[PDB]
């Protein structure tokens, strides 16, 4: 059972004894959503963890490739080995027409297509070692996916599973503290101490190639990992009763980072992964569930008030537990910068050992790592829209901290909409100045460093501080907890540098107070389109178009974009000009002015110059320097291996390019058209019968969206690449 | 629009319609698969078993060379093109006989009775006669081989560990 | 399914494996010695864990087979419930545990018995 | 089987399915005459 | 199975000047000797005469061709035949064209036109078939044998495409 479809399937009209080409997007554009299926949660419930099945049977059907393409063609062994010159690669190429040099020749005894994104780097960290290996961890995780992908079939199928159990919420976000984060934290501790540690620490220098201690050893008997960092490891484990002191020897708060290749310690990653491990262990029991032991669920909320800011922040509320929409934003929000907070960490102070030196994955990695973020938050409370004008039910609200917003409208959002000319309209109108104040502008006198100066400065800014931090003030750790920040107390390593003391100033607190702006008129369009979006206050009563909706009245002369579905339809553009901003300033710091080299005399030598400092204050440095003083890379490229992103951007900047045919265009005028050439077929008996109508309206706000949005990015990771490596 | 209802069976839900699955195989002509089971690999029934003899050929093996004619790269790679083209129309219409002509869309009665039907023991003839054989065939399904690169099924062979050791 | 009805089986189940592992002595492994007399080894010579196959077939499906219908037969043959049971479901894991997780067969003692 | 027929179709990864599977092919005739560059004729 | 007595004669004048056609080159034929890809021309010539290329042989022999093979056409159009051989019938007896002019539109019914033996026809097609052999090998293996006893079924040698031309 069942099933299957043949015509008809949710959008109530979908059958409709056909008619017109144009529902093969209707379907495909509904299908997985709801209430244009049902909140009748015992039929979607089972659904959103049915899911969230595959996605992750996807996803292992995922990750099951990135080790069986690691290991069945190394550059791993052919490189691990040998870090520092000679670096990355997971494909290699057929020989159909001249596929071939798109497998470079450049990777220590290999052929193949170069790789970024750690990886190397992500499993050197671990250890695993030996490619038949991590090939032992290709099928490790491939039927596991079919088994999590057999639970499709587990329950709903034979078995309909369940709101009942589902609602409620408190086993669960208890247990994924302690049950599902905790069975991990620490039992990577286990791993990341016997398993990880030393095969690192040994590795550290000797240690070259294939005896390579199968980690088989290091359980039942010690000896070894004991004749290396002690313990005393007799069968008595001291700090059972606070001998602790002793079994660290190899684990004091070591902070900076592995001099010997930069990365930073695995002998500081125990201390961070048992303590944060066990809070989410512990911590993941104050609710509830059934043993008289835990927290209101909401009870806890509502337990609070304040006069203004009335009952509070009470009563939280009973979708909230029963499904998904309602929730739906701030998983995304949060999970949100949790694709930007990693980010601006990542890079911004490395884990697994080969980062600093790198790039081409100090950048690369960056990105993505911060497009999957925005993306996600800037497309996050579209879910705050739908259920007003959906899943929310009847009433559970007023007097709610929820409705004190709705009142408030208009005079919330409205107080943003100045900081959205200020910051910015006029603090980017500003690289501008600085145009027409370098061309027409006489470095005379205007707005860069030795220009609108500001002398020592720009602070420091602390950071700074950040550096003084660990020779008191909290006590140790040790190393300045990231030398992007301190004073000159300054490192690399790998001839070329790693991380410095990256000073600010001027070119500073310019350019950020875009992102600085932006992510406020990124924001507001969004929260205007976020509020009003079911009751707008001019066209007021929407809940009588749906979520999309196109838009409505030729009349009030001129209601179109009005829906959030569509407030979110540029909701995003901008993202991509704010995320596909952003990216850039760091890709132009990293380098020119952080990325290095070495040769001597007291002196770094960077990717370009420090440049940057007084050539991207105004505007236009960007293109002067940051394109054809760049590209070149791509440019010419060709007849290589740079040929992808000499063959990418192309057919991505046409798909950028194919968008505004789809949506600057008209939709009327394409439907108009799509007779005449019916005269054709028809007359000459050929002709449809699904009558071939021309796309609907919010299906081209549903493509020239799409595919500006596919062809601004690829373009830039077509170029943003073959910069780095040779110039790289 | 119908029935469907019914539509179907006719209904639903829920249950031996029945025809039924699916989850599987299947209605119309699972006959045509029927008819061209038994003889694909009754044919095969004949290709290894006498090789899985020759390597057992008392006194002398074969022999024979040509007697034919002998020169400049001679006989036998043609060749299946005369050969199984002869054993071509072999196959085809002989078992165009699912019914078979168009029930899809000179004389005529023999033999007597419906495919001179049966006899209701040759029914059992057939039987597993002719499907025992389709099992004995999932001996060749296992490697029809044997030969597993396998060195090996030499010298000859083939088996035959039992299994000695030392 | 079942559920509650997949325990008393469980219950004899593991009973005989964990009957194994104390009414043993043992002898293999081997780990560590030596891994793999009567006529060597007797045992085929090498590899012989496949009668399990058949065997390990033999039982569950000739258990349920069942199920009282029992087919399996046939015609012939001349060619708080889950907290009682469900921490006996503990106990009886355990003490595969401390007879497993120090060699019972201590023989340690104490004095000798045989000798 | 039949019959023309008709005979029974699938639904939306057959125009589809026409790429792979089959389509390929050409990959392997422009393999088996490598390149074209313009006309062989037998 | 397909369609209806359109073309007959279009195919049977084709397979007319067939046989003959496979007569020309049958020359090459070897009545036991003398051939290849061909210049010449029956027996003799030898007037003033049939000749190159001021001249050709070409358009003298063939523009009057025209009104020859006109007659015919309009002949066939506005029947026009014979009595009536060709189109289309006296004796005796071929494989029948049978229809007359129109249908429902088209189909009041369509083929039920076959019967008999071995019989007339048949050679019209047997030099098409001579063709298609007979064309693909003399531009790919240019002579034509037959050799029993000697080395028929053994060969002997090999010869491909790009060797080159
Ligand atoms: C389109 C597909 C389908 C798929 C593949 C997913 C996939 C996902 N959903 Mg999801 N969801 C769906 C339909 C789906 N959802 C529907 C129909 C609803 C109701 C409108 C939801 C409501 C929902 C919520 C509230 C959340 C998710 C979340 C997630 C993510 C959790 C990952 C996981 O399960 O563990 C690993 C595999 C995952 C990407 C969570 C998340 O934050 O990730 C984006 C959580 O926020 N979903
Ligand atoms: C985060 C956890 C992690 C995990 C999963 C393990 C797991 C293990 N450790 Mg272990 N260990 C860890 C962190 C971990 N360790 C750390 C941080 C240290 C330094 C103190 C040790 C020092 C250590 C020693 C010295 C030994 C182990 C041993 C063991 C093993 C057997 C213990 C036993 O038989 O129970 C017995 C229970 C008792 C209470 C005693 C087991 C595989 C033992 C081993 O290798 O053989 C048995 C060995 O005794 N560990
Ligand atoms: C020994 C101590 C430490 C302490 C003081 C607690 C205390 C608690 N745990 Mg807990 N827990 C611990 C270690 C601890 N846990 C560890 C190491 C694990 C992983 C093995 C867990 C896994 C765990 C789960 C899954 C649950 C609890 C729950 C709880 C609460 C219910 C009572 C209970 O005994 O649960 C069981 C604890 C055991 C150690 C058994 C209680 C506050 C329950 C809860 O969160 O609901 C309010 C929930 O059932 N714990
Ligand atoms: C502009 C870029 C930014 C940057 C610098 C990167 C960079 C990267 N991404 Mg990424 N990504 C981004 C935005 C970015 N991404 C966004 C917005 C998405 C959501 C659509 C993704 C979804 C994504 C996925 C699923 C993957 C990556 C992966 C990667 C890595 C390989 C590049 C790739 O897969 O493309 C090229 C991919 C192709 C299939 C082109 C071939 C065309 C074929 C199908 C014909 C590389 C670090 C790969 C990874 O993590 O594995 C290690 C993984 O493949 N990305
Ligand atoms: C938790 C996360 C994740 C998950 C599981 C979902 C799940 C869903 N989203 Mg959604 N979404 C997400 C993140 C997620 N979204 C983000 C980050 C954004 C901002 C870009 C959106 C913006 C969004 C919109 C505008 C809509 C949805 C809709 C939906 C629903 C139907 C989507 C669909 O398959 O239609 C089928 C459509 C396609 C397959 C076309 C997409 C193009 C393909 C080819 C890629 C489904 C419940 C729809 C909905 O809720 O119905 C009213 C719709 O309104 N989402
Ligand atoms: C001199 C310099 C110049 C040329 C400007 C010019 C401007 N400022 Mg301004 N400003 C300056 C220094 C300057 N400011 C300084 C030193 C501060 C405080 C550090 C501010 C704090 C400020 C605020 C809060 C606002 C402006 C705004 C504006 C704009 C006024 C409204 C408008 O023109 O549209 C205008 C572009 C206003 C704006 O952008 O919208 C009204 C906004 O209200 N400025
Ligand atoms: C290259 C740029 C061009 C320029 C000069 C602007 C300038 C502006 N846009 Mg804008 N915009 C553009 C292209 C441009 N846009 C495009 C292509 C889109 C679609 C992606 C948008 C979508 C957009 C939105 C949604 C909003 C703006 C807003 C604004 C104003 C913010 C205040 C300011 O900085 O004023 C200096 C001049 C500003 C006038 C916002 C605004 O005015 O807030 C209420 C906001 O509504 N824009
Ligand atoms: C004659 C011109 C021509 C034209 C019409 C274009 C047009 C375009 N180029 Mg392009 N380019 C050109 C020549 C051209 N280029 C040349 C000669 C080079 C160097 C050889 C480049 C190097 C280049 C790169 C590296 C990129 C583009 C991108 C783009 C697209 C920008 C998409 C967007 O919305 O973000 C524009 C939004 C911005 C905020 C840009 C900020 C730029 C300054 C102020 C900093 C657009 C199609 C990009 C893209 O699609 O993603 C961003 C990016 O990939 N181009
Ligand atoms: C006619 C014809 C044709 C043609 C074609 C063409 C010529 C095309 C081109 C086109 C163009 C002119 C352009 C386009 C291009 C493409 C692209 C562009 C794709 C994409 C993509 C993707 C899938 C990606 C993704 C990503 C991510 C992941 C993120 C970052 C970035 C990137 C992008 C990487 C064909 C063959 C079909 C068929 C037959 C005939
Ligand atoms: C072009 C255009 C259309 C018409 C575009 C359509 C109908 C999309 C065409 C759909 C696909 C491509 C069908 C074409 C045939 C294909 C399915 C496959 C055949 C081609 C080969 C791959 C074999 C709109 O409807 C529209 C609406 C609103 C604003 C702008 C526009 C707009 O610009």
């Amino acid at each position: 059972f069942e099933q299957w479809a043949k015509p008809g399937h949710f959008s109530r009209t979908i059958a409709k004894g056909p008619d017109t080409t144009t529902w093969i997007w209707n379907l495909h554009a509904d299908a997985h959503d709801f209430d244009s299926h049902t909140s009748d949660l015992e039929e979607i419930s089972r659904k959103v963890f049915s899911a969230h099945f595959g996605q992750l049977s996807i996803i292992f059907l995922w990750l099951s490739g990135m080790y069986f393409h690691g290991a069945r063609f190394s550059n791993y062994e052919a490189w691990l080995n040998d870090p520092t010159h000679i670096g990355p690669s997971a494909q290699v190429v057929w020989p159909i027409v001249g596929q071939e040099i798109l497998n470079g020749d450049v990777g220590g005894g290999f052929r193949g297509i170069q790789i970024t994104s750690g990886f190397f780097q992500i499993w050197r960290a671990s250890g695993i070692t030996s490619e038949l290996q991590l090939y032992c961890t290709a099928i490790g995780a491939l039927v596991f996916a079919g088994l999590m992908l057999f639970a499709g079939w587990f329950h709903y199928h034979k078995a309909a599973p369940k709101l009942a159990w589902f609602q409620d919420v408190e086993s669960m976000l208890n247990h994924h503290l302690a049950g599902l984060l905790g069975l991990g934290s620490l039992s990577w501790a286990g791993h990341q101490v016997h398993v990880s540690l030393p095969i690192n620490q040994f590795l550290n220098a000797g240690v070259d190639p294939k005896e390579i201690p199968l980690p088989h050893e290091f359980i039942l008997n010690r000896d070894l990992l004991a004749q290396l960092y002690p313990s005393f490891a007799e069968g008595a484990t001291p700090f059972f009763t606070l001998n602790w002191s002793k079994y660290a020897d190899f684990l004091t708060f070591r902070g900076g980072l592995d001099p010997l290749t930069g990365g930073l310690w695995l002998t500081d990653i125990a201390h961070h992964h048992l303590a944060i491990a066990i809070l989410f262990l512990i911590a993941g029991h104050m609710y509830r569930t059934n043993w008289g032991i835990g927290h209101g669920i909401k009870d806890i909320l509502e337990a609070h008030k304040g006069p203004f800011t009335g009952q509070g922040h009470k009563g939280l509320y009973e979708i909230l537990t029963t499904s998904w929409h309602a929730q739906l934003s701030i998983n995304l929000a949060m999970l949100g910068s949790l694709t930007i907070v990693v980010a601006q960490h990542m890079y911004s102070m490395p884990p697994y050992p080969y980062l600093a030196t790198d790039y081409a994955t100090q950048l690369s990695l960056f990105t993505h790592h911060m497009w999957i973020g925005g993306f996600l938050i800037v497309g996050a409370a579209a879910h705050a829209a739908i259920f007003m004008v959906r899943d929310y039910d009847p009433t559970t609200r007023y007097n709610d901290l929820l409705d004190r917003v709705l009142r408030h409208r208009d005079a919330i959002i409205s107080h943003l909409n100045w900081v959205c000319i200020f910051l910015g309209f006029h603090s980017f109108g500003l690289y501008i100045h600085n145009d027409t104040m370098s061309a027409l502008g006489r470095p005379q006198d205007m707005f860069s460093d030795t220009a609108i100066q500001l002398q020592p400065v720009f602070a420091q800014w602390i950071q700074n501080t950040h550096a003084l931090a660990p020779g008191t003030t909290a006590p140790g750790a040790t190393a300045s907890t990231s030398l992007t920040w301190g004073g000159g107390d300054l490192v690399a390593v790998g001839n070329k540098v790693a991380l410095l003391p990256i000073p600010l100033g001027t070119a500073d607190f310019l350019v950020h107070h875009i992102h600085a702006f932006t992510i406020h008129v990124t924001v507001l369009i969004l929260l205007k389109g976020v509020l009003f979006a079911r009751s707008s206050r001019l066209i007021p009563d929407k809940a009588n178009l749906g979520f999309r909706f196109p838009c409505d009245g030729p009349g009030r002369g001129g209601t179109c974009q009005v829906s959030a579905w569509d407030h979110v339809f540029l909701g995003l553009f901008w993202m991509y000009n704010s995320i596909s901003v952003v990216i850039f300033h760091f890709s132009w710091k990293m380098q020119s002015d952080v990325w290095g080299t070495i040769n001597d005399q007291g002196v770094v030598t960077h990717i370009t110059a420090g440049n940057f400092a007084q050539s991207s204050i105004t505007i236009n440095g960007w293109l002067r320097d940051f394109l054809w003083a760049q590209a070149s890379q791509v440019i010419q490229s060709y007849g290589s291996s740079l040929s992808a992103y000499g063959l990418f951007f192309l057919g991505a900047h046409f798909v950028w390019a194919f968008s505004l045919m789809f949506l600057f265009s008209g939709r009327g005028y394409w439907q108009e058209l799509i007779e005449s050439i019916v005269w054709a077929h028809n007359k000459l008996k050929v002709a449809p019968a699904t009558q071939p109508r021309a796309l609907s309206i919010v299906q081209g706000r549903a493509v020239g969206v799409t595919h500006y949005l596919l062809g601004g990015i690829a373009t830039t990771w077509a170029f943003f690449l073959a910069r780095i490596i040779a110039v790289g | 629009p119908e029935w469907l209802d019914g539509s179907l069976p006719g209904d639903f839900g829920f249950d031996p319609l029945g025809l039924s699955s699916d989850p599987e195989s299947l209605r119309w002509n699972v006959q045509a698969e029927l008819v061209h089971s038994r003889w694909a690999m009754l044919g095969a029934a004949g290709i290894f078993i006498p090789e899985f003899l020759t390597k057992l050929g008392i006194l002398n093996t074969p022999s024979w060379y040509t007697a034919g004619e002998q020169e400049y790269f001679t006989d036998t790679t043609t060749l299946f093109i005369v050969e199984l083209v002869f054993i071509g129309w072999a196959e085809g219409r002989r078992w165009a006989d699912i019914l078979n002509p168009g029930c899809v869309n000179l004389w005529f009665d023999p033999l007597g009775w419906g495919s001179a039907s049966p006899q209701k023991l040759k029914e059992l003839r057939t039987k597993e006669i002719k499907n025992g054989r389709l099992a004995m065939l999932a001996v060749m399904g296992a490697w029809f081989q044997h030969i597993y690169t396998g060195t090996g099924p030499i010298d000859n062979l083939f088996a035959h560990l039992a299994d000695p050791g030392h | 399914w079942l559920a509650y009805g997949e325990i008393i089986n469980g219950r004899f189940a593991m009973l005989g494996a964990a009957g194994a592992i104390a009414p043993e002595i043992l002898g293999k492994a081997g780990l560590i010695p030596a891994e793999t007399t009567y006529t060597y080894w007797a045992d085929n010579y090498t590899l012989f864990v496949l009668e399990m196959a058949l065997m390990g077939f033999a039982e569950h499906r000739r258990l349920q087979d069942w199920y009282n219908p029992g087919s399996m037969g046939k015609q012939y043959f001349l060619g708080k419930e889950v907290k009682n049971g469900r921490l006996a479901m503990l106990a009886i894991l355990g003490y595969f545990i401390q007879g497993l997780v120090t060699g019972v067969g201590p023989y340690q003692n104490l004095l000798d018995h045989l000798a | 089987m039949r019959d023309f027929k008709t005979y029974l179709s699938v639904a939306p990864v057959l125009s589809t399915l026409w790429f792979g599977s089959l389509a390929g092919l050409l990959i392997e005739i422009n393999r088996f005459f490598p390149d074209a560059l313009t006309f062989p004729f037998f | 199975p397909e369609n209806l007595r359109w073309f007959v004669q279009a195919e049977l004048v084709n397979g007319r000047w067939a046989m003959l056609g496979v007569a020309g080159m049958l020359l090459p034929e070897v009545f036991t000797s003398i051939g290849i890809i061909n210049v010449p021309k029956w027996y003799a010539a030898g007037k003033e005469e049939y000749f190159a290329s001021s001249s050709t042989l070409f358009v003298i022999e063939f523009i009057l061709s025209h009104y020859v093979e006109i007659r015919r056409w309009q002949d066939i159009k506005n029947p026009g035949s014979v009595n009536q051989d060709p189109i289309f019938k006296q004796y005796s007896l071929p494989a029948g064209e049978v229809g007359y002019p129109g249908g429902i539109f088209n189909p009041l019914n369509f083929a039920p036109t076959l019967e008999a033996k071995e019989k007339e026809i048949a050679n019209g097609r047997l030099a098409m078939l001579a063709f298609l052999g007979f064309i693909i090998q003399h531009n790919v293996t240019g002579k034509g044998p037959f050799d029993n006893l000697l080395q028929h079924i053994s060969d002997p040698w090999h010869n491909t495409i790009v060797q080159t031309l």
